[PDB]
């Protein structure tokens, strides 16, 4: 009783004075030795047991207390010693073996005594990490024939268990120790340690045992060294990508400087035979290298050793080359087919990657592209890169900045197709992370556009084609592609606000989206933690035993992420989620998601009925559950805008039972109120129609009803236009932007021809071209 | 840890310094020495009660290996209906068995549907 | 699970309750007891029912 520790001695007090009975004032000194322990007071505690037990030793829990207050203090053998009389008291225990065992293997005894307990200890507890240790350290404690069985032991352990990144550790140093280097390399080249490469200790490891090899068996002879070669280049490539996810300078620059002498020892081999898949490895771990110094520039500009004025343009002429490096070829000889495919795939994702921190390096202009590929992108830009990162420790024929494949740049920008392009192959490495999915989201946001993140969902999660129009979300296996672009929205909003608000503690030089690496935390833990259990769920990373909570926690977060009838959410932070909804949804014109995407709007509406009544009172609204937007000058409440709402809602209704088949409800709710969402969906509806009508076959009848369709879906987008250009409003009041309206209106020009028309029309062309 | 002067139970010492645990229950209960006992222990139904209340694995994967080796003679349709309908709970909960034992317990489950 | 307080008061339903929380063993026990007395209740049946048809009086 830490707390009330005053009244806690008055009432021992009280009770010692009162107290009799030799074994009564025993036990009552434990209990007080007890109290002690629980308010952190380990001598008084010792002191009073130590008197309880010197009143006739007895009780294996005071025993097996008295133990662990020794060994809290510093009693190794006064510890053992009540451990095991704690343990011959008890009727076989498991817990107090286990911390004999370990003591004996720490204090270091090599007798029948310690044997015996550490194999008791072993058929007690199956497998256990430090029950192995203990046992390879009483083995390797021997000789030869000790090393032998150590071995054996290790060859079992990992037979039992592949994944086992201390074993694979253990077993690498028996092989370097014993000098079986083609053995360590024949472990280090299986193709399982690809869930085992996460580590940087095992990818340090295994460098480490490839440089030794390569030293050893001097130059090339075989493709072994080829293969050996590309191992060792892959492994040092995901060293220097574990140095820069964490957080050490040194061990980044480090990593930097082996991978930059690997890179130049696999040139001077390159440069002499062995002409095939070589060249195509050193191209993408040249690119891979050039990614990794512009992610190391950035971090150091993070950390304040350079200014960004003087770094902006190393790591956007570094990001350059890295997407400009010559592309992988095809080279089928020897027989890997895999190989090249993973090459292939590896450039795929160093492009992805230099365009997006080229992007985020420009912001929103696109200017600085070209100004670094007009300017920057020369001798005078290879030798302030070479001086910011290794300065003057190597040469110019050591290094690459400055010699050896220079000048390789193409004039072109990376455009946002060419980027989802580059990422439709790049999610199948390691797959992606919510810090990319934001990163794109945000690079597809800057610009008034919208992520077309369909193809990289369908990529990364095979399942649930198509945005699906549902009414509650609570499967956390199956996730909807409606759902994930929503919390897509929302952890991009939260991103973006994360970014306000620390912009005004650094320099606004910095890029809009940190990198992965050097930043894994940019928005919400929340968040965090459920995007890290779904992905945990879905690609099999959790541990046996881990997945109700998951599951629960997902379910309950997107019952109130998907929003519902009445929760206590806002009518404001509503309208936004339908907007963001609408402008995601409306890019894909057919049919079936134009009714979907109708019925999600019904729905919506319904459920905001219940709360936009509260308006029309003035009704305060309180705060919603998720916290991912601020009260500050973005989310308000509605004032004059719930009429708006309910014309919105009303016109929604109207153009449903239009589809449905209530004409009457449909025109009566068109006499009563007039908008724009029911003309643009009349004129989606028209040529989707026209289109269906136009797949077949068509005589003079259905040509001209075909054209008199067109016709009226001209009208209504030119309507559309002037009602645009006489207040500009249009591209502000509907979810979509006048990008939109333009397309479709070029769209409808391009379907109606060019020279050979049944129908003239009877318009202008206004902020668009002329097909016919 | 409080008082202890008048021993309300009359237990000797060597059932005072003795912690109970779990695994004796199951100790003294293949450890009783009478006949009827002796036969219960070893039927089916009894000992699968203790191999969930015990929440065993290897024990259990072993008499199940047993109870496949000795064939049909004891299980029917509704008994692996209700064992695949156990082992689809507890793997929707945690932890699972091994691959062969589930194959196994596929491969009997579809040929009874099938028969 | 976390330990902070152990001073004794009066009646032992407390300190009965107190030591539920420390423990799962007992917490099983008592479950499988209840069990046990509830297959027990549900295997008697309607012999309250039964005894209606010969209960004495004198």
């Amino acid at each position: 009783m830490r707390r009330s520790k005053a009244e806690i001695q008055r009432y021992v007090e009280n009770a010692q004075n009162s107290a009799s009975s030799p074994r009564e004032k025993s036990m009552k000194g434990f209990l007080f030795a007890r109290l002690y322990y629980e308010a952190k007071e380990y001598e008084l505690a010792k002191r009073s047991v130590s008197s309880y037990i010197s009143v006739q030793e007895r009780d294996p829990k005071a025993h097996r207390f008295l133990g662990q207050l020794f060994e809290i203090e510093g009693n190794v053998e006064k510890a053992v010693g009540c451990y095991k009389r704690s343990l011959e008291l008890n009727p076989t225990q498991k817990d107090l073996t286990l911390r004999i065992a370990e003591l004996i293997c720490t204090l270091n005894i090599k007798d029948g005594r310690a044997e015996y307990w550490v194999e008791r200890a072993s058929k007690l507890f199956p497998g256990s990490p430090e029950i192995y240790r203990l046992k390879e350290q009483l083995l390797s404690s021997q000789g030869e024939a000790g090393w032998n069985q150590l071995f054996d032991l290790i060859q079992a352990e990992l037979f039992a268990r592949p994944n086992d990144v201390y074993v694979n550790l253990k077993l690498v140093d028996l092989f370097l120790s014993n000098q079986r280097l083609e053995e360590a390399v024949l472990h280090c080249l299986k193709p399982e340690r690809r869930a085992l490469r996460t580590d940087i200790e095992w990818c340090s490891c295994v460098v480490r045992v490839f440089k030794e090899y390569l030293a050893s068996k001097q130059g090339q002879k075989n493709t072994n060294m080829r293969m050996i070669t590309k191992e060792l280049l892959l492994a040092q490539c995901d060293v220097v990508f574990l140095t820069l996810s964490k957080k050490d300078v040194q061990k980044s620059k480090e990593a930097l400087e082996r991978f930059d002498q690997a890179l130049l020892s696999v040139k001077q081999s390159v440069s002499g035979t062995d002409a095939s898949d070589l060249s195509v490895t050193f191209y993408e771990m040249r690119g891979h290298y050039y990614m990794h110094a512009g992610t190391l520039l950035l971090k150091m500009a993070q950390s304040c050793e350079v200014q960004w004025k003087a770094l902006i343009e190393p790591a956007a002429l570094c990001y350059l080359l890295a997407y400009q490096v010559p592309k992988p070829k095809s080279k089928p000889v020897k027989g890997d087919d895999n190989g090249q495919g993973f090459l292939e795939e590896l450039a795929f994702d160093r492009q992805s990657k230099s365009g997006h921190l080229l992007l985020t390096l420009s912001h929103g202009k696109q200017n600085f592209i070209s100004e670094i590929i007009e300017t920057f992108a020369n001798q005078c830009g290879q030798s302030i890169l070479l001086k910011f990162l290794f300065e003057d420790n190597l040469s110019m024929q050591d290094s690459f900045m400055g010699s050896d494949d220079i000048s390789y740049v193409e004039n072109r920008v990376p455009d946002l197709s060419e980027l989802s392009q580059h990422d439709n192959g790049s999610l199948r490495i390691h797959n992606g992370d919510l810090q990319h999915l934001t990163w794109l989201g945000l690079q597809w946001h800057f610009l008034s556009t919208l992520p077309p993140l369909r193809k990289w969902l369908k990529q990364i999660f095979p399942r649930v084609p198509q945005e699906t129009s549902r009414l509650e979300s609570n499967i956390p296996e199956s996730i909807c592609l409606l759902d994930l672009e929503v919390f897509l929205l929302a952890v991009v909003q939260t991103s973006y606000l994360q970014l306000q608000d620390n912009n005004t503690t650094a320099d606004p030089n910095r890029p809009r989206c940190l990198p992965l690496p050097i930043c894994k935390q940019l928005f919400t833990d929340r968040q965090r933690s459920w995007w890290d259990a779904v992905y945990s769920l879905i690609t099999k990373k959790a541990l046996p035993g881990t997945s109700a909570k998951l599951r629960s926690v997902i379910q309950h977060d997107l019952t109130t992420l998907r929003a519902q009838e009445k929760h206590g959410l806002q009518p404001a932070v509503l309208v936004n989620w339908a907007r963001g909804l609408h402008k995601t949804g409306y890019s894909l014109n057919s049919f079936y998601d134009q009714k979907e995407y109708m019925g999600r709007c019904v729905h919506y509406w319904k459920k905001l009925l219940p709360l936009l009544d509260l308006v029309k009172q003035k009704k305060s609204i309180p705060e919603p559950v998720d916290p991912l937007f601020k009260h500050f000058h973005n989310k308000d409440i509605k004032v004059s805008e719930v009429k708006d709402l309910e014309d919105e809602a009303c016109i929604a209704f109207a153009t449903l039972d239009l589809v449905d088949g209530k004409t009457e409800d449909a025109i009566i709710a068109f006499e009563s109120v007039k908008n724009v969402v029911a003309y643009w969906n009349l004129a989606l509806i028209y040529q989707r129609k026209a289109e269906e009508i136009e797949n077949d076959c068509l005589p003079a009848e259905e040509q001209e009803e075909f054209q008199e369709c067109l016709l009226k879906c001209k009208g209504f987008l030119k309507m559309i236009c002037d009602e645009y250009s006489a207040y500009p409003s249009i591209a502000t009041s509907l979810p979509v932007p006048v990008e939109t309206v333009f397309e479709m209106l070029d769209s409808v020009k391009q379907s109606l021809g060019e020279a050979m028309d049944d129908h003239s029309p009877a318009f202008m062309e206004n902020h668009s071209v002329l097909t016919t | 840890s409080i008082i202890s002067f008048n021993e309300a139970n009359e237990l000797p010492r060597e059932y005072l310094e003795a912690n109970w645990t779990l695994d004796s229950v199951f100790e003294e209960l293949q450890a009783t020495d009478k006949k009827r006992v002796l036969e219960e222990n070893r039927e089916h139904y009894h000992i699968i009660q203790k191999f969930v209340i015990l929440a065993d694995v290897d024990g259990l994967m072993d008499e199940f290996s047993e109870w496949l080796s000795n064939g049909k003679n004891l299980l029917l349709g509704h008994l692996l209906r209700f064992m695949t309908h156990l082992l689809l709970f507890f793997r929707t909960l945690g932890l699972q068995a091994k691959e062969e034992v589930s194959v196994e317990v596929l491969k009997t489950y579809i040929q009874r549907l099938i028969n | 699970n976390m330990f902070e307080i152990a001073a004794p008061n009066a009646s032992e339903k407390t300190i009965v309750d107190k030591l539920f929380q420390r423990d799962t063993l007992v917490r099983q026990s008592q479950l499988v007891v209840d069990w046990l007395e509830s297959i027990a209740k549900d295997e008697v049946g309607d012999f309250s029912d039964n005894i209606e048809y010969y209960a004495k009086s004198v």
